[PDB]
């Protein structure tokens, strides 16, 4: 498969901020590529559908695009789910790759 | 999926004469007092007709194919119901539709299908000796029976499969033709009493079954029932068969007062 | 469309089967693969493998070979997984998803939008 | 319960008599169309749902994409259906029906495809593997009640037609007069009354001295009817 990288593993921000969060494919892929919001013990939703929607019914708080293996994405006010674990995969070959895993960080 | 029977004797067929048998209505037609001519095919008179015999006994089981030719005359006396169903088809295989006509002492089934016909097609019957009855208990003929396009079942019915020694009570008589596509079989059955060949006499078929089936045939055979209580474990009972085939004759047929054949006379036969 | 539901956690030890299979919900559930992903203790999710109802085969992940059986039955209503050569380092929660498919004309976008809240095995 | 779309049925229909008018003429339909023949006169029938925009796609000589994807038609027969919306719609979908949104190569006239076979799409050997670049061919629609016209599912029968005979008209019997009369195959005028003889039960009609066809069985109350010339 296409190996995955996401980051910051670890960002600063709190609910109403304004978020950003990267991903890079090993593959120039400009919309298979799309990251998922997951809490332990609950079920995930996917966050991003095709690069350009977003399958959770997300009002677009949520923008982005890429560019070859690049594809950003930043949401405009942060939202408590938005310290779950956002988990980005590259859906085009198997067995899936997904990557790290982000969040925002508060102590 | 068939069973290959072995202690079969081989031996030359019997010959017989067809005498004044051979005869059927030609047609829906009500005559009276009549005596009308007919071209069509009839089993010719004093014909030499091919005798085949199942006899426990050099154990005999007369089961061949044969040719259908023009269309032919069956025959048979029994009286264990032993001579059963037939085939009938250009090949006999699963390469066209053939002809299935099987009697399996509860119904008739008759089917067109892409049938895999073994060489030796069985309908089995068994001895219970707990029941102290015969039962039907093995059952073969084909297998497989693929692209199937015609099917007709007859109502339920309970056959005598008890073995049985002696003279023959009842005789049988069929005519299997087959014009355009449409096998016809016309019969009839009347009371005997024999081991022999078939007896003198005179009768007419009726047109019984007329069936769109559009089917060649070429070649036929006579299913037979299996009896036992292994390979050698085959019982062939006691029955009899004739085969004889139609050509084209002129008979001058004369009709009783109420519309049945009553005598005939073979054109071709003699200068009288 | 069919939020895949699983069963309980597993408390045996390392070496030990996993039984988990999921109650469909929704509509839909004969299309699209039945796959399963995994949930690292921690961070990072892995891809098992999947089937379709429909064709049958299922396709797996080369990372869970010895470990994972997927199968379905479109008859049933049920997505099912079966784990062995379990060790203590495949702790972790295991997911049903669905292979949700969306067709743009002449191309397709397969993905887990449907999900199960996953069942935990405690190996560790 | 109609075949599925890609799970398809086309029934021989054969040595039965079949009433097509009656078909035909029954308000309840929501669409019927013949090609060279007519429904008045009295063989196959596929009997299957589909979406409203195939049911208008799906016919003889149309083309279109689903046509060569589903059953190509080209042939003698009629194309009949009825709205299923109140059977098959679903609150939620009903997802058992697929379209075909991919294939390998295009039906021939009076020939469908039900397989369900992985495709490459031109690019990908998915071999078992999720469709990026190669599918599932098929996929399939939700119907619901809140749905539009090319949407509703329609029950769809491809009737070809041979082997099936109409209904045969009687009228009853008159006796007594000159009557130009048709019994099954049996023409000709005369007057009718009722015959002294009595058939064997397989014969159908009777003879004079040179075979004119005069005595016969009644069609329906088998009896033997006199048939003797006016003056
Ligand atoms: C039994 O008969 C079949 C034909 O129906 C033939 O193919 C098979 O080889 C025969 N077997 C033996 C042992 O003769
Ligand atoms: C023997 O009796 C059983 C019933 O207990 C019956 O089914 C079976 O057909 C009988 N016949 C033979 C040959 O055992
Ligand atoms: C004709 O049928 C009558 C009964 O209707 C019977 O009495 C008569 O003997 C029969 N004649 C012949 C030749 O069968």
């Amino acid at each position: 498969d296409i190996q995955m990288t996401q980051s910051p593993s670890s960002l600063s921000a709190s609910v109403g901020d304004r978020v950003t969060i990267t991903c890079r494919a090993s593959q120039n892929i400009s919309s298979y590529l799309n990251w998922y919001q997951q809490e332990a013990g609950k079920a995930p939703k996917l966050l991003i559908y095709a690069a350009s929607s977003l399958q959770s019914g997300v009002p677009s708080r949520f923008s982005g695009s890429g560019s070859g293996t690049d594809f950003t994405l930043t949401i405009s006010s942060l939202q408590p789910e938005d310290f779950a674990t956002y988990y980005c995969q590259q859906s085009y070959s198997t067995p899936r790759t997904f990557g790290q895993g982000t969040k925002v960080d508060i102590k | 999926q068939c069973v290959n029977l072995t202690t079969r004797t081989q031996l030359p067929p019997a010959y017989t004469n067809s005498f004044t048998r051979g005869v059927y209505y030609p047609d829906k037609v009500f005559r009276s007092s009549v005596l009308h001519s007919t071209q069509d095919l009839f089993l010719p008179f004093f014909s030499n007709v091919t005798w085949f015999h199942a006899i426990h006994v050099t154990k005999r089981f007369d089961n061949p194919v044969l040719p259908f030719n023009d269309g032919v005359y069956f025959a048979s006396t029994e009286k264990s119901n032993i001579i059963r169903g037939w085939i009938f088809g250009t090949t006999l295989d699963s390469k066209t539709q053939s002809l299935l006509i099987v009697n399996n002492a509860t119904n008739v089934v008759i089917k067109v299908c892409e049938f895999q016909f073994c060489n030796d097609p069985f309908l089995g019957v068994y001895y219970h000796k707990n029941n102290k009855s015969w039962m039907e208990s093995e059952f073969r003929v084909y297998s497989s029976a693929n692209n199937c396009t015609f099917e007709y079942v007859s109502q339920p019915f309970l056959m005598d499969l008890e073995g049985k020694q002696g003279n023959f009570k009842n005789l049988r008589e069929f005519v299997f033709k087959n014009i355009d596509g449409y096998f016809k079989i016309y019969s009839k059955h009347t009371p005997i009493n024999l081991v022999r060949d078939l007896p003198q006499g005179f009768s007419a078929l009726e047109p019984l079954v007329d069936l769109p089936i559009g089917i060649n045939i070429t070649r036929f055979q006579t299913l037979l029932a299996l009896h036992r209580s292994s390979s050698s474990g085959w019982t062939a009972g006691a029955a009899a068969y004739y085969v004889g085939y139609l050509q084209p004759r002129t008979f001058l047929l004369k009709y009783n007062e109420n519309g049945t054949i009553t005598d005939a006379v073979d054109c071709a036969l003699d200068p009288l | 469309q069919v939020q895949l539901v699983q069963s309980g956690a597993e408390v045996k030890k390392p070496g030990s089967s996993v039984k988990v299979s999921c109650k469909a919900s929704g509509g839909t559930f004969s299309i699209y693969a039945i796959t399963w992903v995994r949930q690292a203790p921690g961070q990072g999710l892995e891809w098992m493998g999947g089937i379709i109802p429909i064709i049958g085969t299922a396709n797996y992940a080369q990372k869970f070979q010895g470990r994972v059986t997927i199968t379905a039955d479109k008859s049933t209503s049920t997505a099912y997984m079966e784990l062995s050569s379990l060790r203590s380092e495949d702790t972790a929660v295991y997911y049903c998803a669905r292979d949700f498919r969306y067709c743009s004309s002449t191309r397709c976008y397969f993905w887990f939008d449907p999900w199960g809240q996953g069942t935990l095995v405690t190996v560790s | 319960r109609f075949a599925s779309v890609y799970a398809w049925n086309r029934k021989r229909i054969s040595n039965c008599v079949a009433d097509y008018s009656v078909l035909y003429n029954s308000a309840s339909f929501s669409t019927f169309k013949c090609y060279g023949v007519s429904p008045t006169k009295l063989v196959y029938a596929d009997s299957f749902v589909i979406r409203g925009d195939e049911v208008r796609q799906i016919a003889p000589g149309q083309t279109g994409k689903i046509a060569d994807y589903n059953y190509k038609l080209p042939f003698t027969g009629c194309v009949i259906a009825w709205n299923s919306n109140n059977l098959d719609s679903k609150v939620g979908g009903n997802y058992n029906y697929l379209y075909r949104l991919f294939r390998k190569s295009n039906l021939k006239p009076f020939e469908r495809d039900i397989s369900t076979e992985i495709y490459q799409a031109g690019s990908t050997p998915c071999n078992g593997v999720e469709g990026f670049n190669c599918y599932f061919p098929l996929q399939s629609y939700g119907f619901q009640p809140t749905n539009g016209v090319g949407y509703q599912p329609y029950r769809v029968v491809v009737l070809s037609f041979a082997t099936v005979c109409g209904p045969k008209k009687s009228t009853n019997l008159v006796k007594n007069k000159c009557v130009n009369f048709n019994f099954n195959g049996l023409t000709g005028t005369g007057v009718l009354t009722e015959s002294n003889k009595k058939f064997l039960p397989f014969q159908q009609f009777g003879r004079d001295i040179a075979d004119t066809t005069d005595a016969v069985r009644d069609p329906q109350t088998l009896e033997i009817l006199d048939i003797t010339p006016c003056s």
